[PDB]
């Protein structure tokens, strides 16, 4: 099963959604979303709190089901450790790119995730012993999702400098670590 | 409206 890692992360974001539907995606957003004003500058939680935030279930039920899977098989295969950083500098980056495009008004797990999806496949690739790697199968799922974002195949409005920067991160920390 | 990651 999921380890306390991915575990918790899961958790954190089915209870961010609840709140979502409760109070509203703009409450939420005044209270999680990447600083959008400079009076929020300090309020050090926001530069990683998007990633926690999802606006459709079918965004987070794809975020949460790749988290799911390669973050569980990080953990497992890396420890919490690894999983831990990975998700932080996936987060904080994706996020800076993203706004730094876009503006602050994005959320998803989805810079995670294409870390997640970059790591576990140029990692298996440049250093087996590892004894993690992404599938074949799963290569060619997460090409198909990745191609999608870019050309706007969902019928939603892409976080497409956090879908960038995240899959840069995953690849480059998965290039750091095979040395 | 709102851009997803
Ligand atoms: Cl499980």
């Amino acid at each position: 099963r999921a380890g306390p890692v991915t575990w918790v992360m899961m958790i954190a974001c089915v209870v961010v959604f609840i709140a979502m539907q409760i109070l509203g995606d703009q409450e939420v957003m005044l209270w999680l979303a990447w600083p959008f004003d400079p009076t929020l500058k300090f309020e050090f939680w926001r530069y990683f709190t998007h990633a926690l935030m999802h606006f459709s279930l079918m965004h987070i039920l794809f975020n949460l089901l790749w988290w799911w899977y390669l973050g569980g098989a990080v953990e497992k295969r890396l420890g919490s450790g690894k999983l831990i950083v990975i998700t932080l500098i996936s987060a904080l980056l994706s996020g800076y790119v993203q706004q730094k495009f876009s503006g602050p008004w994005f959320g998803g797990l989805s810079g995670v995730v294409y870390a997640l999806m970059g790591y576990v496949w140029l990692r298996g690739e440049r250093d087996p012993q590892s004894g993690i790697y992404l599938q074949r199968g799963l290569i060619i799922f997460a090409l198909i999702w990745i191609v999608a974002g870019w050309f706007d195949l969902f019928g939603m409005s892409m976080a497409n400098g956090a879908h960038i920067a995240g899959l840069a991160v995953g690849l480059a920390m998965a290039f750091v670590d095979s040395l | 409206r709102v851009r997803h990651a």
